[PDB]
RNA sequence: GCGGGGUGGAGCAGCCUGGUAGCUCGUCGGGCUCAUAACCCGAAGGUCGUCGGUUCAAAUCCGGCCCCCGCAACCA
RNA sequence: GGUUGCGGCCAUAUCUAGCAGAAAGCACCGUUCCCCGUUCGAUCAACCGUAGUUAAGCUGCUAAGAGCAAUACCGAGUAGUGUAGUGGGAGACCAUACGCGAAACUAUUGUGCUGCAAUCU
RNA sequence: CCUAAGGGGGACUCAUGGAGAACAGAAAUCUCCAGUAGAACAAAAGGGUAAAAGUCCCCUUGAUUUUGAUUUUCAGUGUGAA
RNA sequence: GAGGUAAAGCGAAUGAUUAGAAGUCUUGGGCUUAACUUAUUCUCAAACUUUAAAUAUGUAAGAAGUCCUUGUUGCUUAAUUGAACGUGGACAAUUGAAUGAAGAGCUUUUAGUGGGCCAUUUUUGGUAAGCAGAACUGGCGAUGCGGGAUGA
């Protein structure tokens, strides 16, 4: 009764979309917004600080767009975060400002800019940008993409934003997205901001489980019972990490348990091949004989 | 009565590509030019700032001028018995560059190789490019190649 | 038929020609062409016309609309 | 696997939704949002009409409806209060091609709410909404994609679920 | 080439300036009368020439088409 | 070779219908004190990675598959067209000379390639 | 003609069809699926637009100040507009 | 590089359009009658179109160039990055296709004119016109001479 709808003319005007939209993994009005540059500088480079995250990684990459596809400067990830002691939480907002950190802190080492420009040293929760120093190199400069991400008070893509920040990079932003701002009196609490760094909500969930749900407590917590790490333990672990961040950010590649090789003969088994033409001819002229 | 307003006769001039609407593809962006670039003027319709006149649509012409998202581009128009000098300004979306520019400097470095070249050697090399000359004689064997003989066919009809 | 087709003739401006064809009917086939289409199993009647053989597409639904199909 | 018998795809409620479409404000609409906030424990939302028609009365983007969606086990609670009023009874056409369904209860008073002078008697409309685990990659903003032929719901699966799990017969 | 008209059975409003179709006569039911007219109390009856369009909303505003009645068609 | 993040070109990448998928990754998946958003913790936010699952997403393979792309002693040197003549023809039109040259049609082939970084039985 | 129908940001997706839910029916509101735009974008027509240029929400006044350069019409004068 | 005319196309989008056939009757009539759906079928478009010529059209083919080193700046970069203009060094008659060039560049001043018309081709209105209106080129006007008997 109503006309069928996929046919041959719609399949054959349709226009796909940009394969990288269809997928849903780039917003392509925001990604020309963040991407093109003043034509009067002419082959400087814009700088981006993508900030991804999984079910369980944190990924902040500082990247540069060209004509054959974007090119990584330094590269950090929350799983790179057992090197400086932070086992658990590895989706934290606080594993956010630690891999912000880090990034940071690996990208001034990698330009030479580590002594100029040192950062937030003594982290208080207060809203600072990087400032520049008279008579030197200005602060390395890059602009926040949290791609599909939703732009929320609190959200962990600023707790990113908020560790460059504080590692030297020099990241343009406004504190009333961070947990803190009260949008009635428009300020920043910066005593629950630093509270966020250093795992503080987390440490008030464990005691208060603990001490009123202990068998949930137990269950979600099991990581901490079992490393025995209170709820009054996480502070240092987090100030450590940050310490530990900064004497030594060079990135350290896992050694690698086999080589390219290995790899690759050992993923061929699991690959169908695909048929030749004559296989398919054969095919079809078996399935024309059963019809006989 | 009639109308010559701005945009007038471009139905189809400022159409976009079948199958290519929508968003303007990263590459455009990522250009650089440069004063004394030689470009192509191309508008695209669903970029309405910027936009060539219909008149330097499909015209080259010499960078003269690079601000934040455009280019001033000059063209010679032929006003009456002599041509004026256009200056044009253009958002980066409807300009390109012109490939026979790029054709041409490579050859510059061709010719500067070779003439490099023959110097080493001791010698000279002519680097003037020549038009394409008559053929010389040849020699045409037949083996498994005898002349076979055509005629023309008779008249038919296949209605 | 030629004779009523002359009487038409007469009815229309400038000149035309009464022509024969060598084709089958109105199908686009001469007459051994669509004979050896015919006995081969590649064409069914449509009403007044008729369908033809596709060696492209689904293969079951061309064995199935052609059930007498030789294949060769 | 590849199996159909893995814990992943077992049938469960996404969502009842109530309705009440009374054909005008003020009153009326007053009242059937306060039983809505009474049976479902939440403030519900009007809906208006999306155009004027003189037969029903109705006038163009007017509060004439109001509606609430529930999901969790407050849902199943409120369906197995509307099926006891139903008496575990339905028919086949009620299922949507989909492997959706609902029904439709004449007073809510009959689902065990206490008579108010305040709020009168309304009817009801109920819709439950079914679904499967991994409903969520056709709703999230980023890499949204659609569901395997297989783990789509359906008007046979859904009935045999729904008599299987409700102890109740369903009429063809 | 123009101009007006087209709305209950009849003759007319309402258009303009969108949201309800109003008037007189007529028709039908009952009454008064021996009966009829007059008179008294009640009731029906125009989807607005027609096909479209716009508008949240068309008798109305915006075009085409159909019927009716008219005005202009001059200088040799 | 697999996979992820960010991409370039933007269907050889899309679409339908089946099937298969080790390792890691990705994912679905659990929870609601905290920042936050909802009629609804569904989406958005946050927390755990702890209880589970490859079922779906995703990847690959299959189809005389649709679409798309490419080719050609395919059609066709056809249609059209620049130049020429005191060429032909009542004319509409047509041929010849020196040049250019389609589309539909037909047949056959293919069905993403690739840059930067990280990671993997 | 418009204080938004101007500016910025965000979230969402439109016409239409199919299948379902008390009164409820061709048309009320609620649900899911399909949906290349078949909708919408003040007004003619053409062009343009889908994580938007459409719909809805939040904040606004760049519809501001100074005076040059340029494009169209063109005498390369004026006006209008950009 | 640009273009959307000619041609082409419509079992490709939009619009127009002849004929059966198989389904659907859950949708309205009288086994039908129309509608609907599917695969087909005949024919079209100045204000339709995926495709798409020929002719015509933009630009380049170096000395005001190329390469090496490093000067200026209040612009630009995270920068010792660039941008624009340069010093110093090198590359010589093949200085970077053809053919031509009673030479190239520059200025002032002023006449007449501002009714046109014809031919091939493209083309609009009109039944058409030695009619009316456009496009490119050549002409007549302004021009005699040989030919077309005669004739812008
Ligand atoms: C193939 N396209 C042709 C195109 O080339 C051109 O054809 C001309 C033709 O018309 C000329 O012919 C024309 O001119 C002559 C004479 C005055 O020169 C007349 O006698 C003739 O009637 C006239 N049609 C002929 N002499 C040369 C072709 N190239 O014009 C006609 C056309 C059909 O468009």
């Amino acid at each position: 009764m109503q006309k069928e709808f996929r046919t041959s003319a719609y399949h054959s005007r349709f226009q796909t979309p940009f394969r990288r939209r269809q997928e849903g993994k780039t917003d392509y009005y925001q990604r020309k917004r963040l991407v093109t540059q003043h034509k009067a500088k002419y082959n400087s480079p814009k700088y981006r600080l993508v900030v991804r995250f999984t079910n369980k990684d944190i990924i902040a990459q500082i990247v540069s767009a060209h004509i054959t596809g974007d090119v990584v400067f330094t590269a950090a990830y929350a799983h790179e975060l057992p090197r400086y002691g932070i086992k658990y939480g590895l989706t934290n907002w606080s594993a956010a400002y630690a891999v912000g950190l880090l990034v940071a802190r690996r990208a001034l080492q990698k330009l030479g800019l580590d002594e100029t420009y040192t950062g937030v040293e003594e982290v208080e929760g207060e809203f600072e940008l990087t400032e520049a120093v008279e008579d030197g190199p200005r602060p390395f400069k890059v602009f926040l993409d949290i791609g599909l991400q939703r732009t929320t008070t609190g959200a962990r893509v600023f707790g990113v934003l908020k560790g460059a920040s504080d590692g030297g990079l020099y990241v343009p932003h406004s504190p009333n997205r961070f947990p803190g701002w009260d949008i009635e009196a428009e300020e920043l609490d910066a005593e629950l901001l630093r509270k966020y760094i250093f795992g503080g909500h987390v440490a008030e969930y464990m005691e208060e489980l603990l001490d009123d749900d202990e068998e949930k407590y137990k269950s979600i917590f099991k990581n901490y019972i079992e490393e025995e790490i209170e709820s009054e333990d996480v502070e240092e672990i987090y100030a450590n990490a940050h310490e530990a961040i900064r004497a030594d950010p060079s990135f350290k590649p896992t050694e690698k348990k086999f080589t390219k090789e290995q790899y690759k003969a050992e993923s061929k088994k699991y690959r169908q091949q695909k048929l030749t033409r004559a296989e398919r001819q054969a095919k079809v002229a078996k399935k024309i004989a059963e019809f006989k | 009565g009639k109308s010559r307003g701005y945009r007038s006769g471009t139905r189809y001039a400022f159409q976009r590509d079948f199958k290519k609407h929508g968003a303007i593809p990263l590459s455009t962006y990522l250009k650089v030019y440069k004063v004394g670039d030689i470009v192509d003027i191309k508008a695209n319709g669903s970029i309405q700032k910027g936009m060539p006149h219909k008149y330097y649509h499909g015209k080259t012409g010499i960078v003269y001028n690079v601000t934040k998202s455009s280019v001033g581009v000059i063209i010679n128009k032929v006003v009456g018995n002599r041509y004026i000098e256009k200056r044009v300004n253009l958002r980066v979306e409807h300009v390109k560059h012109s490939a026979c520019r790029q054709e041409f400097l490579n050859r510059v470095k061709s010719n500067a190789a070779k003439k490099r070249e023959a110097k080493a050697n001791g010698e000279t090399v002519y680097l003037k490019r020549q038009a394409a000359k008559p053929r010389g004689s040849r020699i045409i064997s037949t083996e498994g190649n005898i002349p076979q003989t055509l005629a023309p066919v008779a008249y038919e009809t296949f209605i | 038929v030629i004779e009523g087709l002359r009487r038409a003739r007469y009815k229309f401006p400038g000149q035309q020609k009464i022509i024969i064809s060598k084709k089958w009917g109105f199908t686009p086939l001469n007459r051994d062409e669509y004979i050896a289409k015919k006995t081969n199993g590649e064409v069914i009647d449509d009403g007044a016309y008729v369908k033809f053989l596709s060696r492209k597409g689904n293969l079951e639904a061309n064995l199935q609309q052609f059930p007498n199909y030789q294949y060769s | 696997s590849d199996k159909s018998q893995n814990v992943m795809r077992e049938l469960r409620i996404e969502k009842l939704v109530l309705n009440i479409c009374v054909g005008e404000s003020g009153d009326r609409l007053t009242r059937a949002a306060k039983v809505l906030e009474q049976l479902s424990g939440q403030t519900p939302v009007q809906s208006k009409a999306r155009y004027t028609v003189r037969t029903f009365g109705i006038r163009r983007n007017e509060k004439i409806a109001v509606h609430v969606t529930v999901r969790g086990p407050k849902a199943e609670e409120i369906l197995e209060r509307g099926l006891k009023v139903k008496e575990y009874q339905l028919r086949s056409k009620n299922f949507s091609a989909t492997g959706n369904f609902g029904f439709g209860i004449d007073e809510h008073i009959d689902l065990g709410i206490k008579y108010d002078p305040s709020i009168g008697i309304y009817g009801m409309d109920f819709y439950v909404v079914m679904g499967r685990a991994g409903a969520r990659v056709t709703r999230r903003k980023r890499a949204r994609s659609t569901i395997g032929n297989s783990h789509k719901t359906n008007k046979e699966d859904t009935i045999q679920w729904f008599k299987t799990r409700y102890d109740a017969e369903v009429l063809d």
